């Protein structure tokens, strides 16, 4: 079936009801210290070639929730890097979109709202932002290590070929 | 006046005593009553119990009883308590279909007529509280299609397959008493045979007592209408149709007589007491891809109101599953060479 | 609640208190005398056919029409298509020319699935076996037979009375036509087994197998 | 099995049990052995034949209900023995007696229990 | 499809593609066919003994000895040379192809070799064409039964050489429509006078034949050819069309038979229509 | 061609007579309903037999009962080529009589073809139309026998001259 | 008899025809007729059929079977008269014939089937086998010692997969599944992925393409995340190149083969990747119709699933099949033991070579044999006892 996250300790904190992991990145943000060397963001990244495909996914942790986030914002990603011209040009395109502000848990434009917890107080809502742009500020930074080949200017077709396919049929952008 | 209940056969139909409900059975082993309200047509009733066709319903007036009769040999009297008709089984016995059936004027007797040769005159003993029949079985040969009453409760006359119609009596001194004398005869003990006709061809699908039961009538499948006049020694007028069979009869005057039957139109015929004669009094319904209201054979007619005596309303049901009222009156403005009695 | 090795009594209790009660279910049929008020445990047969066998019969027969039913996954299915289109032929021989010369026995009936079946000459052949078990690879005289044996078995004085009270118990005795094929049967009998060929004295003979109208709940009733 | 071979149906007591111009309406007097009746149908038959084309509706309605009925029964014997123009002579003589008896006699030849 | 084609489909097809292979470098694959041919004709593709870069085709007529006596291993020698090797047990002719030492052009060694039956009929046609061409007459009648019961007889004469078939129809109903096309056959040189003379005997042979059956679903045509059609520029395609014509013949009578299937469908299709629309 | 409407019109006439039916419950047994023109064990349901001949070749035989009609019909086969059609014809029907509610499996012994019209058809659709369907029959199966012989002959010549023409 | 019957497989989209004894069919042929479009003369003889009808300038294409069921009978014996008089040139009177047919074919089909080949071609024989059956026979030359009639067929062409259930060599029709996945839904699938990825290819070709390399390069693969890192990580290895040639233009166009050939076949297990409107795995709807057939023969089913179709060709997809039933079917064991020990099921999934042409190759095994001859309809008994003999085919062969 689809690819579940297997990041979720039993002493693994909650923002919301989404998995608030650790992650490797200079970027900062409310996501706690790297444990391993695989973080959630990893896992993203790396079943998404497959996951992106499927229509259902079961929900078994909020480390699911955080897994799907990340995956959905891949897609808006490629949708980014597909236009660009060169690995540097990707770097900066990605953090623009990274700072962009989507619509959170509750909020409308962001779907799966009825699977997605709202942040139950302003602290929460904080906090939750911060890290979703951390999430993806440094998804949309490994990505583009991948997407471009070592012959810049040339945003590989093997990741612009998923551009039009989104993961549960659901989108950040719709 | 027109109304399709269905596009299959009306089987058999009846109507209530104020004409304000009509039984019918659509090609079913069911009774579907129906009643109308404003001017449409609404089913009230649905009569379940036979394991068969019903192939004849009977409306008791006053005491408001249903009898019903089906393919599958039983005969059930069905009383409404409250708001639900319940069904009480009546033995025939019989083992064959039963193909006919009429209450007796007087409501104390039911007769059904079978497929076993025979008749089965029905009452009910109160003593063991339950329905009983006797039999009358010479000297039927066939099945009996078509009984009617005479005006007495005594007399009954019968259509089979034989080609006969005969008068007998389903004397039952159990539930009335002596029978006053009759031009039909003075002996009507139990099964007497009264009144025999005289034909070998043409199986008698209708017969018919006049109102005051001195006069039967009969429609044959050789496409003749019979009568047989008892205040005239029983000497019988009869009349070949130049159309085909008809199905169904009755008196609409003492001497006036209104059939349906293949042709899909009721005719009226008129009978000179005098001559002793029968003449065609024409078609009285003048205008799939016929000219006439019933789109199929018509099979049964009825008086709605105004008796046998006296007629101004008659219902007729096919197998178009058409149920037509025809008013008398009105037919005779249609048209205006029309004779009645 | 006593069935035969007593209900044949009890359904006899229609208010007869001496006759023959031919009860046929699924898995039996038996064949049981009653004289004034008691069952003979003697003359009391049992024939090794019912309900289940034509049901089964019936699918073998639909097997050869072209339709593929398993004996397991759909005994249930045929046992409705049974008995809501099967009966018993009054004359084999004029029922064979309807089916072989004209189609007015053919029926559709509508499986599970959808699918719309036609059975026509199957229809008064599955229910042939319980006259001819030879049919279902059973050895025997059929439900006729052996009921003119059981009677002409019993007392002499007994038996007038007896023929003319042959009662039918059991669903799988509800088969349309069923009483007049017996009565049909017995008279066959007699005329070869008892009048030697006297086609003068068939009309003195008097049978009457009756298919209870009031028949639903009789055991109880009883 | 052989007793299931005699027909016990034959001896039941219920089965049933019975109980120019002027040359035509020559013929069609007193009607009845197929042998008679043969006899009988054949002058009829000799009769009908022997007309022309034009004087049959003046003979067939120069007779009575009861006459056209039995000139009716006789021209569907007639069909049973074809030869020569004998049939499109017949059915033009089934054309105009149906338009003197209508359907109704046809009805008539299918229903008698005793006929020609 | 009006004539039936004369080469074998299956024989040409499992050829080429062996060759095909052959060429590209590719290794050999194992071949093992079994097919027939019309009137009785058995054939076997094979490696004989396991060798899988030899290709058999070898064809089986239960009536070889007959077209053997008038020339047969002579033509086949001919037209195959060295192709040609001793026969298959259970069969007459066998063609072996090496296929490590094909032609440049596979073309006529296949197309010669899906014509293989009708080669081996060829002999006893160029025989009696011969015969007339050189006015050698009183010769012996060929007779060649080339199904179980049915039988074709040639015979040469001064200026014409007859082919007389005895066919047989098993469907009785088929002898009513062979008659109808027998007639067209019998009246068509109308439309073509240069043409060969058919002729027609419905259940008795034609008087120039012996212990020739009779019987109701027999029929003997004739075919009366002429130099134009007997000559060495003729002579192929004549030899080619008749030689198929029994064939040729059945053939259409059973096309004749769906094509009335067509109609009776249409027909019945339309009457059923009617019935439906007269229900209420 | 002269003989043909005064035919089908007598026949027609007949037909109307005939199909004048009613539900009939066997009066020999318990809770059958048979056709009595097919099973007859009840003489009195039975109606005369009738006969309508166009010449003494071509007839339709009319047997009617209070329940059913069986209509036989002998059709015209001039040669043996019309014969064989004809016989193939009918054969064709008869296999489909199923989807034909009123055609018989087989034909009574003498006739090319026969219909069986219950009470039940008379009432699913209406006699009149029965009655017309009939006779358009009739009529159709004659012109489709026709068009069929010229089929046959027509394309005999094509292949026939397809033939000889590559001599 | 010296001559082999002939063997007819008619599909929706091809047909196998060829002589009883042979390994494999002498023709496999599109189920297509081209003609002219009131016939007259012998305009109805003026067709083609197979690949000769399919870009023929003047005809129009027809195609007279659907869901492997004849629609178009007028067609459907034209088409035959070829495959007789053509491709097999076999002398019809001569030869017994066997043809195959669908699950849920009609008895009345039979008949017009048999009318055909009796009253059109005269053969001598005739048997119609259930294409399941010979399946289960074609399988009997795998993995197989003790020969059975019982297990379950999944057949796959290009229209719908068929999960049947088949016991004693009789289908068991209130059983059959459906899958709304098969050979055209998998090439219109890598169509879009590559459509989506790939330039080059001519749109008038876009399908002929996809085709082309779900044959030649798809394959059946464990893990989905792992098929597509290997792709990533060593794609000189698992990336193939494919070269065609322009239609309106000759000029050789090139693309890359990717994913598309794992991703391809996997709609069978994952149909929701292709599929809005169905989403049960294979595997699942495998288990699920074993489960309503009788509980006494759901082992043996189990223990023979026979594949039968162009679409069961891809590699390993048994070996995957069997992996997720044998998984679905242990999970479900697991629960009832909780919930309280029955035996493990044995499931298995044979696999064998003459898998494209199965049903064809099982009737040319059975067609070559004594009893084949002993119970097949002789034109005798047609023409005694009628056509409605054609309505069973006695099941044989064990
Ligand atoms: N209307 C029917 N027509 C024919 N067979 C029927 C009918 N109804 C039930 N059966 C069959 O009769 C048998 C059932 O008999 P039933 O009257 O239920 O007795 P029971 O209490 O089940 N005891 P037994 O019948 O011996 O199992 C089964 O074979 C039913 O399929
Ligand atoms: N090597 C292959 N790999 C994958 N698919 C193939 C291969 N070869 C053929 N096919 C597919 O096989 C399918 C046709 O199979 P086939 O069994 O002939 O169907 P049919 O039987 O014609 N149709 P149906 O009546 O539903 O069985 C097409 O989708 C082909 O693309
Ligand atoms: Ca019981
Ligand atoms: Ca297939």
């Amino acid at each position: 079936p689809a690819y579940h996250s297997s990041l979720m300790d039993p002493d693994t904190k909650l923002i919301g009801n989404m998995a608030l992991l650790p992650i490797r990145s200079q970027f900062k943000g409310p996501a706690p210290r790297e444990t391993k060397d695989t973080d959630i963001v990893d896992e993203a990244i790396y079943y998404f070639k497959a996951n992106v495909f499927f229509k259902n996914y079961e929900i078994k942790n909020e480390a699911d929730r955080t897994l799907i986030y990340i995956t959905l914002y891949i897609s808006e990603c490629l949708k980014k890097l597909q236009k660009c011209n060169s690995k540097s040009q990707g770097e900066k395109e990605m953090y623009t979109l990274g700072i962009t502000n989507f619509p959170i848990p509750g909020e409308p434009g962001f779907p799966l709202n009825a699977i997605y917890a709202k942040p139950a107080n302003k602290q929460e809502d904080e906090v939750m932002r911060a890290y979703l742009q951390q999430l993806r500020q440094e998804t949309g930074l490994r990505l583009c290590e991948k997407v471009f080949d070592p012959q810049n200017d040339k945003p590989s077709k093997w990741w612009t070929c998923f551009v039009k396919r989104q993961f549960m049929n659901k989108s950040l952008s719709g | 006046a027109y109304h399709s209940f269905l596009v299959e056969p009306i089987s058999c139909h009846a109507w209530n005593k104020d004409r304000t409900q009509i039984a019918i059975c659509p090609n079913n082993h069911e009774v579907h009553i129906y009643e109308k309200s404003g001017n449409k047509w609404v089913q009230v009733h649905e009569l379940k119990e036979h394991n068969g066709q019903v192939t004849g319903v009977d409306w008791a007036p006053d005491s408001n009883r249903i009898v019903t009769c089906g393919t599958d040999r039983n005969a059930y009297v069905w009383t409404l308590k409250g708001r639900t008709w319940k069904p009480t089984l009546v033995i025939l016995r019989i083992n064959r279909a039963a193909r006919c059936v009429r209450w007796a004027p007087n409501e104390k007797k039911f007769a059904v007529g079978s497929g076993s040769r025979v008749i089965s005159i029905c009452y009910f003993e109160q003593e063991n509280d339950w329905w009983v029949c006797k039999h009358i079985k010479k000297p039927i040969r066939s099945t009996v299609l078509s009984l009617d009453w005479h005006p007495n409760s005594v007399l009954l006359a019968a259509g089979s397959c034989d080609f006969k119609c005969r008068i007998f009596s389903a004397y039952i001194k159990e539930v009335e008493e002596r029978p006053a004398p009759t031009p039909w005869g003075s002996k009507m003990p139990f099964g007497e045979l009264m009144f025999e006709s005289s034909s070998s061809c043409g199986w008698v699908h209708g017969v018919c007592f006049s109102a005051n039961g001195s006069r039967v009538a009969w429609v044959s499948h050789d496409s003749t209408v019979c009568l047989a006049d008892a205040d005239k020694k029983m000497a019988v007028a009869t009349l070949a149709s130049e159309t085909l069979p008809l199905l169904a009869v009755t008196f609409i005057t003492e001497s006036s007589l209104v059939a349906a039957g293949h042709d899909c139109f009721p005719v009226l015929f008129t009978y000179d007491s005098a001559a002793g004669k029968l003449s065609f009094g024409g078609r009285l319904d003048v205008p799939a891809g016929l000219d006439s209201l019933h789109k199929n054979s018509v099979s049964q007619i009825s008086v709605l109101s105004g008796g046998k005596a006296k007629c101004s309303q008659f219902c007729t049901t096919g197998m178009d599953g058409g149920m037509s009222i025809w008013d008398v009156r009105s037919l005779e403005s249609a048209l205006k060479d029309l004779k009645i009695v | 609640t006593e069935p035969p090795m007593i209900q044949a009594v009890l359904t006899l209790y229609q208010g007869l208190l001496t006759g023959v009660v031919v009860d046929s279910g699924d898995g039996v049929t038996h064949i049981c005398p009653v004289y004034e008020g008691f069952s003979l445990p003697h003359l009391t047969r049992r024939l090794d056919i019912a309900g289940r066998d034509i049901t089964r019969y019936l699918i073998k027969l639909l097997l050869l029409r072209g339709y593929a039913f398993n004996h397991s996954a759909d005994f249930e299915t045929v046992r409705m298509i049974k008995e809501k289109l099967c009966y018993v032929g009054y004359n084999i021989e004029q029922e064979q020319k309807l089916a072989l010369e004209t189609t007015v026995l053919v029926e559709s009936y509508t499986l599970p699935d959808g699918r719309i079946i036609k059975v026509g000459g199957e229809r008064f052949e599955a229910p042939e076996a319980l006259f001819q078990p030879h049919l279902i690879n059973v050895e025997g005289v059929g439900v006729a037979e052996l009921l003119f044996n059981t009677i002409q078995a019993a007392d002499i004085d007994t038996r007038s009375e007896f023929y003319k009270h042959i009662v039918l118990s059991g669903g799988s005795t509800m088969y349309p036509g069923l009483p007049s094929r017996l009565e049909r049967e017995l008279k066959q009998l007699y005329l070869e087994r008892v009048l030697k060929g006297d086609v003068e004295k068939l009309s003195k003979f008097k049978i009457r197998i009756e298919d209870p109208p009031r028949r639903k709940h009789m055991v109880f009733l009883g | 099995a052989r007793f299931r071979k005699v027909d016990v149906d034959e001896y039941d007591e219920n089965k049933f049990v019975d109980e120019m111009t002027a040359a035509l309406q020559a013929a069609l007097k007193n009607p009845p052995s197929q042998a008679v009746k043969d006899r009988a149908g054949s002058i009829v038959l000799k009769v009908l034949i022997s007309f022309k084309a034009n004087d049959i509706e003046k003979a067939v309605q120069s007779l009575d209900k009861n006459g056209v009925d039995l000139l009716m029964k006789y021209i569907y014997k007639g069909f049973e023995s074809p030869s020569d123009n004998s049939s499109a002579v017949l059915l033009q003589w089934h054309e105009k007696a149906l338009a003197a008896g209508g359907v109704g006699s046809i009805v008539r030849v299918l229903t008698a229990r005793k006929t020609v | 499809m009006i004539l039936l084609e004369v080469n074998n489909r299956i024989i040409e097809e499992t050829l080429a593609l062996k060759f095909e292979n052959a060429a590209a470098g590719n290794k050999p694959e194992a071949v093992e066919v079994t097919f027939a041919d019309f009137d009785g004709v058995l054939y076997h593709i094979s490696n004989p003994n396991g060798d899988k870069t030899k290709v058999m085709v070898s064809i089986s007529l239960k009536f070889y000895k007959e077209l053997q006596a008038h020339g047969a291993d002579e033509l086949l020698k001919r037209v195959y040379g060295s192709y040609l090797v001793n026969p298959e047990s259970g069969y007459n002719v066998s063609l072996l192809y090496d296929l490590e030492n094909l032609p440049a052009s596979k073309d006529s060694i296949v197309h010669q070799a899906g014509m293989l039956k009708r080669n081996c009929f060829a002999s006893v046609f160029e025989k009696y064409f011969q015969f007339q061409e050189e006015g050698k007459e009183g010769e012996n009648r060929a007779v060649i039964h080339y199904r179980d019961d049915e039988t074709m007889y040639v015979e040469s004469k001064k200026d014409r050489v007859t082919v007389v078939f005895s066919t047989v129809f098993k469907d009785d109903d088929d002898v009513v429509i062979g008659k109808v096309f027998m007639q067209e056959f019998k009246e068509g040189r109308r439309a073509s006078h240069t043409a060969p003379q058919v002729l027609f005997s419905h259940r008795e042979p034609p008087l120039e034949l012996t212990d020739a059956a009779v019987g109701d679903n027999i029929g003997y045509i004739t075919f009366v050819l002429f130099p134009r059609h007997t000559n060495a520029s003729a002579r192929d395609n004549t030899i080619n069309l008749i030689h198929t014509f029994r064939d040729y013949l059945h053939y259409h009578i059973k096309c004749s038979k769906a094509y009335i299937h067509t109609r009776m469908r249409a027909k019945t299709s339309d009457f059923l229509k009617v019935l439906n629309r007269a229900r209420p | 061609t002269a003989t043909l409407r005064p035919y089908l019109s007598a026949v027609r006439a007949t037909l109307q007579a005939a199909l004048c039916l009613e539900n009939f419950s066997s009066q020999v047994v318990e809770r059958h309903n048979k056709p009595e023109v097919e099973v007859r064990s009840s003489k009195e349901l039975l109606l005369q037999p009738v006969t309508i001949s166009r010449n003494e070749k071509e007839k339709v035989l009319i047997e009617g009962s209070i329940n059913s009609v069986r209509v036989s019909i002998a059709v015209k086969q001039a040669d043996e080529i019309e014969k064989i059609l004809c016989h193939k014809f009918m054969r064709f029907m008869m296999m489909r009589a199923e989807n034909f509610f009123i055609l018989r499996r087989k034909p009574v012994e003498g006739y090319d073809i026969s219909f069986l019209i219950t009470n039940f058809h008379t009432e699913q659709m209406y006699k009149h139309k029965l009655v017309d369907f009939v006779i358009h029959f009739m009529e159709e199966i004659d012109k489709e026998i026709s068009e069929m012989k010229l089929s046959v002959n027509a394309r005999a010549r094509i292949v026939a001259e397809e033939f000889l023409k590559n001599f | 008899g010296r001559l082999p019957a002939c063997v007819v497989d008619c599909g929706t989209g091809y047909t196998k025809l060829g002589y009883a004894g042979n390994t494999e069919p002498q023709f496999i042929i599109p189920s297509c007729i081209a003609i002219k479009e009131v016939m007259k003369g012998v305009d109805d003889l003026d067709f083609f059929i197979g690949d000769e009808a399919i870009e023929k300038p003047t005809y129009a294409t027809k195609w007279p079977i659907r869901h492997g069921i004849v629609e178009d009978w007028d067609l459907m014996e034209r088409f035959m008269e070829q495959v007789i008089f053509k491709y097999l040139r076999a002398e019809p009177e001569d030869h017994y014939f066997l043809l195959t047919e669908p699950p849920l074919n009609t008895p009345e089909n039979r008949e017009y089937t048999a009318e055909i080949m009796f009253e059109s071609f005269n053969v001598p024989g005739l048997y119609i086998a259930v294409q399941a059956v010979l399946a289960l026979a074609a399988s009997w030359t795998s993995q197989v010692g003790e020969r059975t009639l019982t297990g379950t067929v999944i057949d796959s062409g290009d229209g719908v997969t068929h999960v049947i259930p088949v016991a004693e060599g009789y289908v068991i029709g209130s059983c059959i599944k459906h899958i709304p996945i098969a050979g055209r839904d998998i090439t219109y699938f890598i169509q879009q992925l590559l459509r989506d990825r790939e330039v080059g290819i001519p749109p008038e070709q876009s399908l002929e393409t996809a085709k082309a390399v779900k044959e030649r390069y798809s394959y059946v693969c464990p893990d989905l995340v792992k098929e597509f890192n290997k792709y990533d990580t060593d794609g000189s290895k698992w990336i193939k190149q494919y070269t065609g040639i322009n239609a309106i233009s000759k000029k050789e166009f090139s693309i890359d083969v990717g994913y598309e050939r794992f991703l391809g076949p996997e709609i069978f297990f994952h149909p929701e990747f292709a599929n809005p409107d169905f989403t049960q795995p294979i595997s699942e709807v495998v288990d699920e119709v074993i489960q309503n057939c009788p509980i006494d023969v759901r082992r043996p089913l189990y223990k023979n699933i026979v594949l039968s179709g162009g679409s069961t060709m891809f590699r390993d997809f048994g070996r995957r099949l069997q992996r997720d039933l044998k998984r679905t079917v242990d999970a479900r064991l697991k629960l009832s033991e909780e919930l309280s020990k029955p035996k493990p099921i044995d499931v298995q999934v044979i696999t064998h070579h003459m898998q494209r042409y199965a049903v064809w190759f099982g009737g040319s095994m059975l067609a070559s044999t004594p009893e084949f001859y002993q119970v097949c309809h002789t034109k005798k008994d047609y023409e005694e006892i009628g056509p409605s003999i054609c309505r069973h085919n006695p099941v044989f062969g064990v």
